């Protein structure tokens, strides 16, 4: 028998792990990467409203 | 006009009416300091907004 003339073969390809589409980066507000190029805390604050006096 | 045997007599017309009395009268009355206006991060115009809205 051939116990030295059948190769055997190997895939060019790696196969690539099946892993969840990411969505979440894509969908929450990203407007303070323009302020946060340095430092390591962003301060966000709000507005109180003027009460209506009689 | 059968009940009154066929007699008729003319009556006087009168009125309802309502009052809508204007009575309602409201106010905003704050100060920005000029020191706060300074120290601040930005625009304090979102007050006069927030003043506006709560009217």
């Amino acid at each position: 028998a051939f116990n030295n003339f059948i190769p055997e073969l190997w895939s060019d390809m790696l196969l690539e792990e099946w892993t969840a589409q990411t969505v979440f980066a894509n969908l929450v507000n990203r407007e303070y990467e323009g302020i946060a190029s340095k430092g390591n805390v962003v301060h966000i604050a709000g507005v109180v409203a003027p009460t209506v006096k009689d | 006009y059968k009940a009154a045997g066929r007699q008729t007599s003319a009556d006087a017309i009168s009125d309802t009416g309502v009052d809508l009395l204007i009575d309602q009268e409201k106010s905003i009355d704050f100060l920005v300091d000029d020191i706060d206006r300074v120290q601040v991060a930005g625009s304090l115009e979102a007050y006069t907004r927030a003043g506006a809205t709560a009217l």
